[PDB]
Protein backbone atom coordinates (compact mmCIF):
# COMPACT_ATOMS: atom_id res chain seq x y z
CA UNK A 1 0.00 0.00 0.00
CA UNK A 2 2.18 3.21 -1.27
CA UNK A 3 1.96 6.81 -1.57
CA UNK A 4 -1.26 8.09 -3.67
CA UNK A 5 0.41 9.47 -7.27
CA UNK A 6 0.34 13.69 -7.31
CA UNK A 7 0.53 16.26 -9.66
CA UNK A 8 1.43 20.04 -9.74
CA UNK A 9 -2.44 22.10 -10.47
CA UNK A 10 -0.30 24.33 -13.01
CA UNK A 11 2.62 24.06 -15.83
CA UNK A 12 2.30 20.30 -14.97
CA UNK A 13 4.11 19.82 -18.81
CA UNK A 14 6.21 22.35 -19.24
CA UNK A 15 9.28 20.11 -19.58
CA UNK A 16 7.80 17.32 -21.55
CA UNK A 17 6.96 19.68 -24.65
CA UNK A 18 10.31 20.86 -24.14
CA UNK A 19 13.88 19.82 -25.95
CA UNK A 20 15.65 17.17 -24.12
CA UNK A 21 18.72 19.26 -23.84
CA UNK A 22 16.78 21.79 -21.87
CA UNK A 23 16.24 19.47 -18.95
CA UNK A 24 18.80 17.09 -19.30
CA UNK A 25 21.75 18.46 -17.31
CA UNK A 26 23.67 15.41 -17.10
CA UNK A 27 24.52 15.45 -21.18
CA UNK A 28 25.19 19.29 -20.90
CA UNK A 29 28.88 19.91 -21.83
CA UNK A 30 29.91 22.91 -20.06
CA UNK A 31 31.99 26.12 -21.63
CA UNK A 32 34.38 27.22 -19.51
CA UNK A 33 35.65 30.99 -19.49
CA UNK A 34 38.74 33.01 -18.72
CA UNK A 35 39.86 32.73 -14.89
CA UNK A 36 42.23 35.79 -14.93
CA UNK A 37 39.43 38.01 -15.96
CA UNK A 38 38.67 37.55 -12.19
CA UNK A 39 39.67 38.25 -9.11
CA UNK A 40 38.37 38.41 -5.65
CA UNK A 41 37.64 41.56 -3.43
CA UNK A 42 36.22 40.31 -0.60
CA UNK A 43 34.16 37.18 1.10
CA UNK A 44 30.43 37.35 1.45
CA UNK A 45 29.05 35.95 4.89
CA UNK A 46 26.63 33.25 2.23
CA UNK A 47 26.13 29.69 3.09
CA UNK A 48 30.19 29.27 4.57
CA UNK A 49 30.23 26.58 2.93
CA UNK A 50 30.53 26.15 -1.15
CA UNK A 51 32.29 29.95 -0.50
CA UNK A 52 31.03 32.93 -2.17
CA UNK A 53 33.20 35.64 -2.74
CA UNK A 54 32.70 39.71 -4.34
CA UNK A 55 34.77 40.10 -7.39
CA UNK A 56 35.73 42.32 -10.08
CA UNK A 57 36.13 41.99 -13.60
CA UNK A 58 39.21 43.39 -13.82
CA UNK A 59 39.27 43.20 -18.12
CA UNK A 60 36.33 45.98 -17.91
CA UNK A 61 35.80 46.89 -13.71
CA UNK A 62 32.55 45.52 -13.54
CA UNK A 63 32.01 43.94 -9.78
CA UNK A 64 30.91 40.72 -10.46
CA UNK A 65 29.91 37.65 -7.58
CA UNK A 66 32.18 34.50 -7.51
CA UNK A 67 30.55 31.51 -6.37
CA UNK A 68 33.72 28.68 -5.65
CA UNK A 69 31.92 25.29 -5.74
CA UNK A 70 33.88 23.29 -3.10
CA UNK A 71 33.63 19.94 -3.03
CA UNK A 72 32.78 18.96 -6.46
CA UNK A 73 29.69 16.55 -7.37
CA UNK A 74 29.23 17.09 -11.24
CA UNK A 75 26.09 16.52 -11.31
CA UNK A 76 24.98 19.00 -9.24
CA UNK A 77 26.70 21.59 -10.67
CA UNK A 78 25.36 20.60 -14.41
CA UNK A 79 21.88 21.21 -12.86
CA UNK A 80 22.65 24.56 -11.34
CA UNK A 81 24.51 26.05 -14.52
CA UNK A 82 21.90 24.47 -16.78
CA UNK A 83 18.78 25.68 -14.45
CA UNK A 84 21.15 29.33 -13.96
CA UNK A 85 20.96 29.65 -17.74
CA UNK A 86 17.84 28.44 -18.93
CA UNK A 87 16.40 31.14 -16.13
CA UNK A 88 19.16 33.77 -17.94
CA UNK A 89 16.98 37.06 -18.08
CA UNK A 90 13.87 36.40 -16.70
CA UNK A 91 12.44 38.13 -14.13
CA UNK A 92 14.01 39.14 -10.93
CA UNK A 93 16.38 35.84 -11.50
CA UNK A 94 19.99 36.34 -10.75
CA UNK A 95 22.18 36.44 -13.72
CA UNK A 96 24.87 34.07 -14.76
CA UNK A 97 27.35 36.09 -16.33
CA UNK A 98 30.42 33.69 -16.54
CA UNK A 99 32.04 29.73 -15.72
CA UNK A 100 35.68 29.13 -14.90
CA UNK A 101 37.41 26.99 -13.44
CA UNK A 102 41.27 26.06 -11.51
CA UNK A 103 43.62 24.77 -14.04
CA UNK A 104 45.88 23.04 -11.47
CA UNK A 105 42.93 21.52 -8.70
CA UNK A 106 39.99 21.58 -11.59
CA UNK A 107 37.58 23.34 -8.84
CA UNK A 108 34.75 25.01 -11.13
CA UNK A 109 33.43 28.45 -10.00
CA UNK A 110 30.24 30.61 -10.90
CA UNK A 111 30.48 34.27 -12.06
CA UNK A 112 27.13 36.57 -11.15
CA UNK A 113 26.52 39.67 -12.45
CA UNK A 114 26.59 41.87 -9.41
CA UNK A 115 23.56 42.43 -7.06
CA UNK A 116 23.58 44.65 -4.08
CA UNK A 117 24.17 42.15 -1.20
CA UNK A 118 21.18 43.11 1.39
CA UNK A 119 19.00 40.40 1.65
CA UNK A 120 15.89 40.26 2.45
CA UNK A 121 15.95 39.09 6.18
CA UNK A 122 18.48 41.95 6.69
CA UNK A 123 15.84 44.40 4.93
CA UNK A 124 12.20 43.54 6.52
CA UNK A 125 12.40 44.71 9.98
CA UNK A 126 12.84 48.57 8.71
CA UNK A 127 9.68 47.86 6.04
CA UNK A 128 6.58 48.91 6.12
CA UNK A 129 3.26 47.33 5.03
CA UNK A 130 3.64 48.62 1.61
CA UNK A 131 6.81 47.69 1.17
CA UNK A 132 6.34 44.02 1.76
CA UNK A 133 4.04 43.41 -0.48
CA UNK A 134 5.71 45.07 -2.81
CA UNK A 135 8.74 42.56 -2.70
CA UNK A 136 6.56 39.67 -1.51
CA UNK A 137 4.98 40.52 -5.31
CA UNK A 138 8.32 40.54 -7.18
CA UNK A 139 9.23 37.12 -5.41
CA UNK A 140 6.30 35.74 -6.78
CA UNK A 141 7.23 37.53 -10.30
CA UNK A 142 10.67 35.15 -9.84
CA UNK A 143 8.87 32.18 -8.73
CA UNK A 144 5.74 32.00 -11.19
CA UNK A 145 8.49 32.80 -13.99
CA UNK A 146 10.57 30.03 -12.63
CA UNK A 147 7.84 27.32 -12.06
CA UNK A 148 6.79 28.46 -15.79
CA UNK A 149 10.33 27.30 -17.21
CA UNK A 150 9.54 23.98 -15.06
CA UNK A 151 11.54 24.60 -12.20
CA UNK A 152 10.89 24.60 -8.89
CA UNK A 153 14.10 26.30 -6.45
CA UNK A 154 13.39 24.13 -3.48
CA UNK A 155 15.58 26.71 -1.38
CA UNK A 156 13.41 29.85 -0.68
CA UNK A 157 14.14 31.74 2.22
CA UNK A 158 15.25 35.75 3.38
CA UNK A 159 18.50 34.77 2.95
CA UNK A 160 17.99 34.06 -0.92
CA UNK A 161 16.25 37.02 -1.90
CA UNK A 162 18.75 39.79 -2.18
CA UNK A 163 17.28 43.37 -2.52
CA UNK A 164 18.28 46.70 -3.62
CA UNK A 165 16.07 48.67 -1.54
CA UNK A 166 17.61 52.09 -2.83
CA UNK A 167 16.73 51.44 -6.48
CA UNK A 168 13.41 48.93 -5.61
CA UNK A 169 15.29 45.76 -7.54
CA UNK A 170 14.81 42.40 -6.01
CA UNK A 171 17.08 39.09 -7.37
CA UNK A 172 16.62 35.26 -5.96
CA UNK A 173 19.52 33.65 -6.02
CA UNK A 174 21.21 30.34 -5.07
CA UNK A 175 19.61 27.99 -7.15
CA UNK A 176 22.29 24.89 -6.18
CA UNK A 177 19.23 23.13 -5.01
CA UNK A 178 16.66 23.72 -7.60
CA UNK A 179 14.99 20.80 -9.73
CA UNK A 180 13.40 20.28 -13.33
CA UNK A 181 9.56 19.52 -12.58
CA UNK A 182 8.77 16.71 -14.26
CA UNK A 183 5.34 14.91 -13.48
CA UNK A 184 4.71 11.59 -11.59
CA UNK A 185 8.88 12.34 -10.51
CA UNK A 186 9.74 11.26 -7.35
CA UNK A 187 12.42 13.54 -5.81
CA UNK A 188 15.06 13.71 -2.73
CA UNK A 189 13.28 15.31 0.18
CA UNK A 190 16.42 17.00 1.79
CA UNK A 191 16.04 20.24 0.53
CA UNK A 192 15.56 23.37 1.86
CA UNK A 193 16.42 25.09 5.14
CA UNK A 194 14.75 23.10 8.11
CA UNK A 195 12.60 26.26 8.77
CA UNK A 196 11.17 26.43 5.55
CA UNK A 197 10.66 23.08 4.77
CA UNK A 198 7.04 21.97 3.40
CA UNK A 199 5.30 19.38 5.65
CA UNK A 200 5.70 16.74 2.25
CA UNK A 201 9.44 17.29 2.98
CA UNK A 202 9.16 16.27 6.71
CA UNK A 203 6.70 13.61 6.23
CA UNK A 204 8.59 11.95 3.18
CA UNK A 205 6.20 12.22 0.01
CA UNK A 206 8.40 12.63 -2.65
CA UNK A 207 6.10 13.24 -6.01
CA UNK A 208 6.16 16.69 -4.55
CA UNK A 209 5.89 19.81 -7.31
CA UNK A 210 6.23 23.56 -7.58
CA UNK A 211 3.90 24.09 -4.41
CA UNK A 212 6.73 23.41 -2.42
CA UNK A 213 8.16 26.97 -2.93
CA UNK A 214 4.65 28.51 -1.80
CA UNK A 215 4.67 26.75 1.38
CA UNK A 216 8.41 28.22 1.85
CA UNK A 217 7.07 32.09 0.64
CA UNK A 218 4.45 31.17 3.79
CA UNK A 219 6.93 30.59 5.93
CA UNK A 220 8.63 33.84 5.03
CA UNK A 221 5.27 35.78 5.25
CA UNK A 222 4.67 34.66 8.27
CA UNK A 223 7.33 36.00 10.19
CA UNK A 224 7.49 39.26 8.73
CA UNK A 225 4.41 40.07 9.17
CA UNK A 226 4.48 39.00 12.81
CA UNK A 227 8.00 39.73 13.97
CA UNK A 228 8.74 35.92 14.64
CA UNK A 229 11.83 34.60 12.77
CA UNK A 230 11.25 32.36 11.93
CA UNK A 231 7.78 31.33 12.32
CA UNK A 232 8.07 27.74 12.57
CA UNK A 233 11.64 26.89 15.17
CA UNK A 234 12.16 23.83 15.06
CA UNK A 235 15.50 22.28 16.61
CA UNK A 236 15.40 19.11 13.72
CA UNK A 237 13.42 18.13 11.04
CA UNK A 238 11.26 16.09 13.40
CA UNK A 239 10.80 19.12 15.64
CA UNK A 240 9.68 21.02 13.05
CA UNK A 241 6.47 19.17 11.88
CA UNK A 242 5.60 19.09 15.43
CA UNK A 243 5.98 23.24 15.48
CA UNK A 244 4.09 23.10 12.41
CA UNK A 245 1.39 20.86 14.11
CA UNK A 246 0.99 23.27 17.08
CA UNK A 247 -0.38 25.52 14.58
CA UNK A 248 -1.96 24.19 12.09
CA UNK A 249 -3.42 21.37 14.03
CA UNK A 250 -2.78 17.43 14.24
CA UNK A 251 -5.98 16.61 12.61
CA UNK A 252 -5.67 18.23 9.12
CA UNK A 253 -2.11 16.65 9.72
CA UNK A 254 -3.49 13.31 9.79
CA UNK A 255 -6.08 14.06 6.78
CA UNK A 256 -3.01 15.25 4.67
CA UNK A 257 -1.60 11.67 5.70
CA UNK A 258 -4.49 9.46 4.79
CA UNK A 259 -5.04 11.49 1.59
CA UNK A 260 -1.91 10.82 0.12
CA UNK A 261 -1.19 7.07 2.09
CA UNK A 262 1.98 8.78 3.53
CA UNK A 263 3.48 6.39 5.68
CA UNK A 264 4.75 8.05 8.91
CA UNK A 265 7.91 7.75 10.57
CA UNK A 266 6.98 6.19 13.58
CA UNK A 267 8.94 7.81 15.86
CA UNK A 268 6.48 10.98 15.32
CA UNK A 269 3.81 8.83 17.23
CA UNK A 270 5.53 10.05 20.20
CA UNK A 271 5.93 13.68 19.67
CA UNK A 272 3.61 14.99 17.58
CA UNK A 273 0.46 14.46 19.80
CA UNK A 274 -2.94 16.28 19.97
CA UNK A 275 -3.05 19.63 18.85
CA UNK A 276 -5.99 22.13 17.89
CA UNK A 277 -5.50 24.53 14.82
CA UNK A 278 -4.74 28.08 16.06
CA UNK A 279 -6.06 31.28 14.68
CA UNK A 280 -3.75 33.22 12.99
CA UNK A 281 -5.30 36.26 15.36
CA UNK A 282 -3.16 34.65 17.98
CA UNK A 283 0.20 35.72 16.38
CA UNK A 284 -1.30 39.31 16.53
CA UNK A 285 0.22 42.04 18.80
CA UNK A 286 1.45 45.70 19.43
CA UNK A 287 4.01 45.61 18.07
CA UNK A 288 3.21 44.01 14.73
CA UNK A 289 -0.41 44.68 14.25
CA UNK A 290 0.27 47.37 11.57
CA UNK A 291 2.04 44.81 9.38
CA UNK A 292 -1.48 42.62 9.45
CA UNK A 293 -4.55 42.99 7.56
CA UNK A 294 -7.54 40.65 7.31
CA UNK A 295 -6.29 40.30 3.62
CA UNK A 296 -2.48 39.17 4.85
CA UNK A 297 -3.98 36.90 7.51
CA UNK A 298 -6.39 35.01 4.76
CA UNK A 299 -3.45 35.44 2.14
CA UNK A 300 -0.73 33.77 4.65
CA UNK A 301 -4.37 30.88 5.41
CA UNK A 302 -3.84 29.95 1.62
CA UNK A 303 -0.37 29.08 1.69
CA UNK A 304 0.68 27.41 4.73
CA UNK A 305 -1.64 24.38 3.99
CA UNK A 306 -0.56 20.74 4.90
CA UNK A 307 -1.54 19.81 1.14
CA UNK A 308 0.35 20.83 -0.96
CA UNK A 309 -2.56 20.54 -4.09
CA UNK A 310 -4.58 23.20 -1.69
CA UNK A 311 -2.04 25.76 -1.47
CA UNK A 312 -2.03 29.07 -3.79
CA UNK A 313 0.15 29.15 -6.70
CA UNK A 314 2.12 31.93 -7.50
CA UNK A 315 0.11 32.82 -9.88
CA UNK A 316 -3.11 32.27 -7.84
CA UNK A 317 -1.40 34.41 -5.12
CA UNK A 318 -0.66 37.15 -7.08
CA UNK A 319 -4.52 37.65 -7.92
CA UNK A 320 -4.91 37.40 -4.14
CA UNK A 321 -6.29 40.57 -2.82
CA UNK A 322 -3.24 41.37 -0.37
CA UNK A 323 -1.74 42.87 -3.70
CA UNK A 324 -4.40 45.28 -4.95
CA UNK A 325 -2.74 47.92 -4.28
CA UNK A 326 0.26 46.89 -5.71
CA UNK A 327 -0.94 45.88 -8.86
CA UNK A 328 -3.05 49.38 -8.80
CA UNK A 329 0.62 51.15 -8.39
CA UNK A 330 2.55 49.34 -11.20
CA UNK A 331 -0.03 50.50 -13.58
CA UNK B 1 50.76 33.51 -1.65
CA UNK B 2 48.11 35.71 -3.87
CA UNK B 3 45.68 32.85 -5.23
CA UNK B 4 42.65 31.20 -3.88
CA UNK B 5 41.19 28.16 -6.16
CA UNK B 6 43.02 29.83 -9.40
CA UNK B 7 41.22 33.16 -8.41
CA UNK B 8 43.91 36.42 -7.51
CA UNK B 9 43.71 37.90 -4.74
CA UNK B 10 42.25 41.96 -6.22
CA UNK B 11 45.40 43.74 -5.01
CA UNK B 12 47.33 41.16 -3.30
CA UNK B 13 51.42 40.92 -3.29
CL1 LIG C 1 18.52 16.78 -4.96
CL1 LIG D 1 3.27 28.16 -8.91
Amino acid sequence: SGPVPSRARVYTDVNTHRPREYWDYESHVVEWGNQDDYQLVRKLGRGKYSEVFEAINITNNEKVVVKILKPVKKKKIKREIKILENLRGGPNIITLADIVKDPVSRTPALVFEHVNNTDFKQLYQTLTDYDIRFYMYEILKALDYCHSMGIMHRDVKPHNVMIDHEHRKLRLIDWGLAEFYHPGQEYNVRVASRYFKGPELLVDYQMYDYSLDMWSLGCMLASMIFRKEPFFHGHDNYDQLVRIAKVLGTEDLYDYIDKYNIELDPRFNDILGRHSRKRWERFVHSENQHLVSPEALDFLDKLLRYDHQSRLTAREAMEHPYFYTVVKDQA
Amino acid sequence: GCRLYGFKIHGCG
